[PDB]
């Protein structure tokens, strides 16, 4: 029986403990001997599976912490908001957002950080942001910033009522395991409640709010003359002047003749020629159809009546020949392992930004984002960088289910048990091809870099020599040209110009053309296959193995996070799970970093421009990426070298701000290296003189001074290492676009 | 079912597996020269050589830095010969020092079975590389890799 | 003694399992009872079913055996676990309860191998045993 | 005068100055007048002159770039530009030095004096930040009475 | 034939024309839309060989109906294929295993 | 037979073939008993 | 082999022997010690290097102490 059940008042509402460090662990309940106590309490605040032996205990914890990060998100919007509604631009470019640079950040005039704040437009000067926080505001039809104040109220009371239910469902009503553990309940109202009615109540916010003053304001209507939202919903005459179907109501969607709904539920396809944005009258019509697919979806499973699946039958019924027991225990494994599903959860969560970060950019979903150059590489980067953590953090709790909630007893000859028995084979076969895939992928550049040294230019991989030509890719863009009308009869333009098609222009400026595809671009492919691959080798081996393997049959006593097993055995540095996240996380940065240089090259050469009156687009490198990005001296010279000076000449100006961070970035990331290339020995010993110079003068501190542990030694170097590389490139990429753009 | 352990020794560090030990598998192994039954050491040797002297010419002479010239195919085999030495050269060595002179009754995996073995392999190599080049030179159909259809 | 007709674990089979090396050098086995049938882990990777008498395993490596043992002596309760080393020539010895009882343990019989009559401190430096054949000790 | 120019009468400096002042204007002509954004740049065009003219009546000497040099030698005509606030810093670091020093004592005589480091008795810490104002004489009162300085045989060292 | 060590395997090639026409009898479903002609997805798959090999040394080029028929029909094809190999291994007249 | 001729008579045995006979050599006799 | 040598520190605790994931320490009498007992090591040649016996020392300077030397195969925990 699918039923709530919560303990009264669990834990006492008080600060008795909030003056005890340390009092959710046994072993730091004690107290700070040495200063390695104080790392350990943030290593291990949010380790609940470390604190108690109670699944329920752990429960309410997570869903406590969720309500608190909720309560974050909600403020965190809500400055955004109230940034926009008081520090910002924003009437300025709705009546002109070709011309004004967006900005919603001032910078105090102190220390001459006021130059900061640059002539961004419209009577205006900030600080340029490049989140695309006015597009979603002119996409949702807001059109002042009382309205904007309203949503940063909202989101304050948003932010309180998530805070007080955090603490209320931790120390008032906290739910039961029993209450938890429905995870076909839970589905069903995730599926159907929270993702159907989201985007059935922001479709009916589209056709009635969005899609209206985005017409009028494409008709070139004064924000100020458009009418308001409750006019437009309660005068249906009004309304069905821009949209003459409303006149016919209701009825034709109760009796199906939903044809009558075409006006404003349509499947046109491609970008608004105004705006440069999809058609908010697809996205009505998508997020409709989105809602009943979800809401269909979310009455799969078994509750309370009979009627529904049952995921334990489903798994433990699909198992074949090569598996097997097959999906056997899984069921048990999610509903026992926050761990587990955190993985899974984090695994899709980084893919979908990743996918999210490439349709964005090339569907342009917003009125006036595409043409905002800053806006779209800021996004596109920003969300594969959030993929890439998460994918690493799938992995790391991956191999933390493996070495904590992992037991053979229950797992005997099912998938897992597989897996790990033949692990080597998976393993060895994977080094395989990231070797063939490193060769064939960057000894291809080196053979071009030599051979244009050596003036046998005709010998390299190009275009105007040796062909590598991606047909698959370019058939399949041929498909997606061609699609409108043949294999997506209704839809009158391809889902993206990107495929293929006509230029779609905005403001004299590029929004979406062509991406042509060479063999720079088959280059470039391939060395994504093999970063992405080497990444999974790197993950996966230590996944695999995290329990035992030939070198330490007994590694899950070791623990998921140790040193090392000593310098015995050859040498057992880096030998856990949470050493092959450290590894794997510098293998990420490495993937995403030539992902999004990819990109930035890419688009800055053969997408991005300004079209002159011959309908002729200059580019704002201009085709440097055919010929250039074939050798490392091209990316080296041609992107590097040539689009840093953006960033190296920022002093004096607005972008002044990207410079230093640009410098302070290098700084960081050089400083992890002290960090990365050493051990804690030295240190230790360095120490110990400092505290011989202290003690000499009669005081020490009662914590022993101790060097970082190992594990905190290589996190520290790893952190340093991803914040001054990702700076880098965030001050470059900034600087850059902001400048051509 | 269809994977278990290997020889019925669970404990080997292995697994019979469709891929390793199927009937077509087994076959095709057993009737390789590396492990048909009946060839000598230098027969084997002969046959591998043979088929790898053979597709030695075609990347040479396809892609080599002397390609777009009238003498690609000579180019091509004299490279082709040179690297048949140089592995020729590492078969020796490598025989001279994994093997001792203990006699096994040439068993490929003793002395003289390895000497036959690779006098067989670069015989047979360089037969084969030469079979290519003859083919080649004669054969407009393999100098256009069928473009003369075209 | 090894009794080599022990029936075995009944695994399913991996890739983690002894290679050339054991049939070439050496090859570690390890026999305890069970009182039922249950599941433990290989130390190899993969679970396992002991039997319900005496088991046999063979592995690579006395860390493998010994990892093992420590499993059936902490997570179960089997402690008459016996570690032996196997030789291509059939030279079967035995290793662990090398005097029938474990090491965490005195007995009498045992004699001190690599005991030391001072502490640490008291070590030589090498340049008063360089050129010598004395030892740090 | 020691090597360089007076800034107050250079022409490098002048130009400096004159080139601020252009770029502020440039970026002032494009805004209306009495606008937040015109109001800023004036101030900005203020605090710039300002600064010049207060750079030059200081004294500061000036080189060939037009950017003022400072004389950290000893020279007392240039005590400003490194002594004097060098002097306030280290005032300010005894202080600082002298107030931890006693709180690490004062922490280490309790009955926890880890709990004490990590949760800090702040009326007794306060008591030490108000004594610092005197730590030069305080910390020499203590090294002569013997208190600072540990003696060699008392103070843990590793073997040689 | 043995699929493993000593694990037997039928491999009937009725199975195989079992599953090619339960794709190829839907594929015979007519569409008006270019990709098509007018024909389905099989009988367009059988013109397009026919009217390549006609020029046969020439491929047909990108953009050919051929390539997205030649993908789609196969892709179907396997996907019974695989169906129909395990509904006859172990759905069938001799399996073991409560599938 | 000019010193003209000497780089083309040299480079490809000191860089081709001296290594090549020094590497066979040395792994027979690092690898040796 | 790993050079494994213990000293007259030793106070018999046992957790020498009982951290060393092969068997190589052993517990045999003494009477330096209230325990009565004092660690060898007559199996060094399985030792492996791991300085487990190491951590696993409740004296100022360890009781135990491994020099690694020449590795052979079971030192470098080859299972192969
Ligand atoms: C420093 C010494 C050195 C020398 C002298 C050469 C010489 C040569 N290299 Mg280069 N090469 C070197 C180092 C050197 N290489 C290194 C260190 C690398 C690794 C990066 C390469 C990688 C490399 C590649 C990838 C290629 C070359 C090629 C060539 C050829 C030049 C182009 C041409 O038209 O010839 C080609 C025309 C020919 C007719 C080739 C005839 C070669 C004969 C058969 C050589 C005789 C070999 C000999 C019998 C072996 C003895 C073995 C013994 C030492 C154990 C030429 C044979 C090209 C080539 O075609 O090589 C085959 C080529 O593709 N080299
Ligand atoms: C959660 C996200 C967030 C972030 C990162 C910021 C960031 C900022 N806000 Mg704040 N702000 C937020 C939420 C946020 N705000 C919310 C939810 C509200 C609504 C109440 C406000 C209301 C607000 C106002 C009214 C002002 C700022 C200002 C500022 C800027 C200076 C703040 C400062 O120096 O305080 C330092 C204060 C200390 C005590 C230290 C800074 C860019 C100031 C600004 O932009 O001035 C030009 C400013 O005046 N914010
Ligand atoms: C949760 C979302 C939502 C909400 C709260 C409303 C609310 C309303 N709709 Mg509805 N509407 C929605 C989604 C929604 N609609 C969707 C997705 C469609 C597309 C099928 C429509 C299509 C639609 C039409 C065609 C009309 C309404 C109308 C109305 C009004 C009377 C009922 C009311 C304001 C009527 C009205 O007065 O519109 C202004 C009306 O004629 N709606
Ligand atoms: C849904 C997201 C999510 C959740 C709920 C958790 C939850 C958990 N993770 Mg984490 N993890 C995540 C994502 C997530 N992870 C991702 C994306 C990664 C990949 C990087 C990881 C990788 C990872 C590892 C490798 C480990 C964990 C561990 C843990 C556990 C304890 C963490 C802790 O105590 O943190 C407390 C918080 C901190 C210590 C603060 C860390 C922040 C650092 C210092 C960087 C912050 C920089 C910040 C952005 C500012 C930069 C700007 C600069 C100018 C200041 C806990 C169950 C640990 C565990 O279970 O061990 C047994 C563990 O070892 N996680
Ligand atoms: C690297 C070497 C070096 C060093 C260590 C010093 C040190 C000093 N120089 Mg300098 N000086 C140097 C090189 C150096 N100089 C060089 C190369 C030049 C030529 C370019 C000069 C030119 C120079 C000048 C022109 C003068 C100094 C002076 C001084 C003294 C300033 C403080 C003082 O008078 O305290 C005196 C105060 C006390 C003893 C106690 C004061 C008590 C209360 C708190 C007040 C100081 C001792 C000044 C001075 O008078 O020196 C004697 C000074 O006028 N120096
Ligand atoms: C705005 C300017 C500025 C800034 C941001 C800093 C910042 C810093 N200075 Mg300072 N410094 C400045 C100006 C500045 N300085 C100037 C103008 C001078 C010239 C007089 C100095 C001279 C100076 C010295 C001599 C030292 C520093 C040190 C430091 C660092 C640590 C200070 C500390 O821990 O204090 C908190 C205080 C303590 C921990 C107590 C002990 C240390 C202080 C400085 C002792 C002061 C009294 C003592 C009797 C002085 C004897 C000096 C003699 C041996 C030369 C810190 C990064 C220290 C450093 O880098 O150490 C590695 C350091 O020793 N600075
Ligand atoms: C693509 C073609 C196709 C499809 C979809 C199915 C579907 C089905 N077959 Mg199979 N079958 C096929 C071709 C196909 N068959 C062919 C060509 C043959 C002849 C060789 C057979 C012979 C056969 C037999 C003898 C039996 C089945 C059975 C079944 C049912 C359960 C087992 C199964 O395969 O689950 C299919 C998977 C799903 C339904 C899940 C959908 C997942 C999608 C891909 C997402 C299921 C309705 C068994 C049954 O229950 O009979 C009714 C049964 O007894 N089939
Ligand atoms: C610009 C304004 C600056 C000019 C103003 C001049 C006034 C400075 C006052 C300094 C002061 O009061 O010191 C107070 C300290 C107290 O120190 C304390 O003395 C204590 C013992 S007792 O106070 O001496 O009894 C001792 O235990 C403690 O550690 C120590 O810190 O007095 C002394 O210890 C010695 C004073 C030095 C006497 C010579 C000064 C001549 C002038
Ligand atoms: C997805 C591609 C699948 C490849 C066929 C694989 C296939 O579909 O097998 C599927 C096959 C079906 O297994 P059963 O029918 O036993 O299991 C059905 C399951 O639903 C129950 O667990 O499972 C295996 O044999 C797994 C072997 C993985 C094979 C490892 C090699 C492939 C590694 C990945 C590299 C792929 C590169 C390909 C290019
Ligand atoms: C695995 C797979 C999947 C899809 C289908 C596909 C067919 C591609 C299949 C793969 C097939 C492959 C890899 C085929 C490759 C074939 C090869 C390398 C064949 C080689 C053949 C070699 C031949 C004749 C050699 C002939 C040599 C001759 C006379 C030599 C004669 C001589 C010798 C030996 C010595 C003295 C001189 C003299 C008399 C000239
Ligand atoms: C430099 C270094 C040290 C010495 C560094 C130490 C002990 C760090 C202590 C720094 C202080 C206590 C942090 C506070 C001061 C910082 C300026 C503030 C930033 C830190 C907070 C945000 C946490 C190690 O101990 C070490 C250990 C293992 C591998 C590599 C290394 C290593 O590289
Ligand atoms: S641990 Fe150190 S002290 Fe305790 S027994 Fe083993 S050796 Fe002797």
């Amino acid at each position: 029986k699918v039923s709530i059940t919560v303990d009264k008042d669990p834990v006492a509402t008080s600060f008795e403990k909030w003056a005890q460090p340390g009092h959710f662990s046994r072993t730091l309940a004690k107290g700070p001997k040495t200063t390695t106590w104080i790392w350990n309490l943030h290593a291990d605040a949010h380790d609940f599976d470390s604190h108690t032996s109670s699944l329920e205990d752990i429960s309410r914890k997570i869903f406590s912490a969720h309500f608190g990060q909720l309560s974050i998100i909600f403020l965190w919007l809500s400055g955004m908001y109230f940034h926009g509604a008081r520090f910002s631009n924003y009437s300025a470019w709705l009546s002109n957002p070709t011309a004004v640079k967006p900005s919603a950040q001032v910078v105090w005039p102190i220390v001459g950080q006021e130059v900061l704040n640059g002539d961004v437009g419209g009577g205006f000067q900030g600080v340029q942001i490049t989140s695309g926080f006015f597009q979603i505001w002119r996409a949702s039809g807001i059109t002042s910033e009382v309205e904007l104040y309203w949503c940063a109220l909202a989101g304050l009371l948003m932010s309180g009522l998530m805070i007080f239910a955090g603490w209320f469902h931790y120390h008032k009503a906290a739910p039961k395991l029993e209450w938890f553990q429905n995870a076909e309940s839970m589905l069903n109202h995730h599926l159907s409640g929270l993702l159907g009615l989201g985007c059935l109540s922001w479709a009916g916010h589209q056709i009635h709010v969005s899609l209206p003053i985005n017409k009028l304001l494409d008709a070139g209507v004064a924000p100020q003359e458009i009418p308001l939202p409750h006019e437009f919903l309660v005068n249906r005459d009004l309304m069905a002047q821009l949209y003459p179907s409303f006149s016919k109501g209701l009825v034709p969607f109760f009796t199906l003749n939903w044809s009558e709904y075409s006006d404003f539920l349509t499947f046109k396809g491609g970008l608004n020629p105004v705006t440069g944005g999809l058609w908010l009258s697809d996205t009505a019509h998508h997020h409709l159809a989105l809602a009943v697919l979800f809401i269909v979806a979310g009455h799969m499973y078994r509750t309370n009546w009979g009627i529904g699946h049952s995921m334990k039958e489903i798994l433990e019924a699909h198992k074949g020949p090569f598996t097997g027991e097959g999906h056997k225990g899984l069921y048990e494994v999610l509903i026992t392992s926050w761990h587990a599903q955190l993985s899974i959860n984090l695994a899709m969560l980084g893919s979908l930004s990743i996918i999210i970060a490439h349709h964005m950019y090339a569907m342009p979903p917003y009125p006036y984002i595409a043409t905002d150059y800053p806006t779209q590489l800021s996004l596109f980067t920003h969300h594969m960088w959030i993929g890439g953590f998460c994918v690493c953090g799938a992995a790391a709790h991956a191999g933390i289910f493996m070495v904590r909630d992992y037991n053979p007893a229950q797992n005997y000859n099912n998938l897992l048990d597989r897996v790990i028995r033949h692990r080597d084979a998976i393993i060895s076969h994977l080094n395989w091809i990231c070797i063939f895939l490193g060769f064939h992928s960057f000894g291809l550049y080196i053979h071009n870099d030599t051979m244009r040294a050596l003036g046998r230019t005709q010998d390299m991989f190009s275009d105007t020599a040796i062909q590598l030509k991606p047909v698959f890719a370019q058939w399949v863009q041929n498909i997606h040209t061609v699609a409108p009308g043949n294999t997506t009869p209704n839809a009158l333009a391809t889902a993206s110009y990107a495929f293929g098609g006509n230029v779609v222009s905005v403001g004299n400026k590029v929004a979406m053309m062509p991406i042509s595809l060479g063999t720079a671009d088959f280059m470039v492919h391939h060395i994504h296959a093999f970063t992405i691959h080497v990444t999974v080798l790197i993950l996966l081996k230590g996944v695999l193995f995290s329990r035992n393997s030939r070198l330490i049959p007994d590694k899950a006593n070791l623990g998921f996070r140790f040193p090392c097993d000593g310098p015995g055995r050859g040498g057992t540095c880096q030998s856990s799970a949470w050493d092959s996240v450290f590894l794997g996380l510098f293998w990420m940065y490495n993937c995403i970093s030539v992902v999004i240089f990819h990109f930035s090259w890419k688009m800055q050469s053969d997408v991005w421009g300004t079209v002159q009156a011959d309908n002729t687009v200059t580019h704002i490198t201009g085709g440097n990426f055919a010929q250039s990005a074939i050798t490392i001296n091209g990316w080296l010279r041609d992107f590097l070298w040539a689009q840093a000076s953006q960033v190296i000449q920022s002093y004096g100006s607005s972008l002044s701000a990207y410079g230093l961070i640009f410098l302070g970035a290098h700084f960081i990331w050089a400083f992890s290296l002290m960090f990365l290339f050493s051990g804690r020995g030295y240190w230790q010993e360095l120490i110990e003189s400092v505290v011989w110079a202290h003690n000499k003068l009669n005081f020490a501190p009662a914590i022993q001074p101790r060097a970082l542990s190992i594990t905190q030694g290589r996190a520290v170097g790893l952190a340093h290492y991803l914040l001054g590389g990702i700076g880098t490139t965030w001050a470059f990429f900034l600087a850059r676009i902001i400048s051509v753009g | 079912q269809f994977v278990k352990p290997y020889n019925d020794d669970p404990f080997v560090g292995n697994l019979a597996t469709p891929v390793s030990t199927s009937s077509f598998t087994r076959s095709f192994l057993s009737n390789l020269p590396a492990y048909r039954s009946g060839l000598s050491p230098l027969l084997r040797g002969l046959e591998i050589g043979m088929t790898h002297g053979y597709f030695l010419v075609g990347p040479f002479y396809k892609l080599g830095p002397l390609r777009n010239s009238d003498v690609a195919l000579i180019s091509g085999l004299f490279s082709s010969i040179g690297l048949i030495i140089i592995l020729a050269a590492c078969l020796a060595i490598y025989g001279v020092v994994s093997f001792n002179e203990d006699d096994n009754t040439d068993s490929l995996q003793t002395s003289r079975g390895w000497k036959q073995f690779t006098s067989g392999w670069l015989v047979g190599s360089i037969g084969g590389a030469s079979f290519a080049y003859i083919l080649i030179s004669n054969i407009v159909f393999l100098q256009t890799s069928g473009l003369n259809l075209i | 003694t090894l009794n080599l007709q022990i029936p075995s674990p009944t695994f399913e089979g991996s890739t983690g399992g002894w290679l050339r090396a054991a049939e070439v050098e050496e090859k570690y086995a390890i026999t305890w009872t069970s009182g039922k049938e249950q599941v433990f882990e290989m130390p190899t990777g993969g679970a396992a079913i002991m039997r319900k008498g005496e088991n046999l395993l063979y592995l690579a490596r006395k860390e493998q055996c010994l990892a093992l043992g420590t499993q059936l002596k902490t997570g179960f309760k089997i402690t008459d676990y016996k570690i032996y080393r196997i030789f291509p020539s059939g030279e079967v010895q035995y290793l662990h309860p090398k005097d029938g009882v474990f090491p965490e343990k005195v007995n009498a019989g045992r004699i001190g191998v690599g005991n030391v009559s001072h502490s640490i401190g008291k070590n030589l430096n090498p340049s008063q045993i360089k050129f010598t054949n004395k030892s740090f000790n | 005068v020691a090597g360089l120019t007076p800034c107050k009468d250079s022409k490098d400096f002048q130009r400096r100055l004159d080139g601020s002042v252009k770029k502020l204007k440039t970026r002032l002509a494009k805004y209306e007048k009495g606008t937040p954004p015109a109001l800023a740049l004036e101030k900005q065009i203020e605090r710039t002159q300002a600064r010049f003219e207060r750079y030059g009546k200081a004294g500061l000497l000036c080189g060939t770039d037009g950017l003022p040099h400072l004389i950290t030698d000893g020279r007392w005509s240039h005590s400003g530009e490194f002594v004097i606030p060098g002097l306030f810093f280290l005032y300010i670091a005894g202080w600082i030095g002298w107030v931890g020093r006693s709180y690490v004592l004062f922490a280490r005589e309790s009955d926890k004096p880890t709990e004490k480091e990590i949760i800090l008795d702040v009326p007794a810490a306060l008591s030490f930040v108000s004594t610092g104002f005197i730590w030069p004489v305080s910390a020499f009162k203590e090294f002569t009475s013997g208190n600072l300085i540990a003696d060699e045989s008392e103070i843990t060292v590793s073997p040689r | 034939f043995e699929i493993s060590d000593g694990v037997e395997f039928d491999l009937n090639p009725l199975v195989l024309a079992i599953s090619f026409l339960g794709w190829s009898l839907p594929g015979l479903l007519p569409s008006n839309i270019p990709l098509y002609g007018g024909k389905g997805l099989t009988t367009a798959l059988f013109a397009e060989i026919g009217e390549h090999l006609q020029t046969f040394p020439a491929p047909p080029p990108i953009g050919d109906p051929f390539w997205v028929i030649l993908f789609i029909w196969h892709s179907g094809l396997f996907a019974t294929m695989i169906f129909g190999t395990i509904g006859y291994n172990g759905y069938g007249p001799k399996s073991t295993t409560k599938y | 037979m000019t010193a003209a001729y000497l780089p083309s008579i040299l480079v490809p045995l000191i860089g081709l073939i001296f290594p090549g006979f020094v590497m066979g050599f040395a792994f027979i006799y690092i690898e040796q008993e | 082999s790993h050079a494994v040598k213990v000293y007259d520190t030793c106070i018999g605790c046992t957790q020498c022997v009982r951290a060393c994931p092969c068997d190589v320490l052993e517990m045999v009498s003494w009477d330096g010690c209230k325990a009565g007992q004092i660690a060898s090591a007559p199996r060094t040649e399985d030792c492996i290097g791991c300085k487990r016996c190491e951590t696993a020392c409740p004296t100022d300077f360890l009781s135990v102490r491994v020099y690694l030397g020449g590795e052979t195969t079971r030192s470098m925990g080859l299972a192969y």
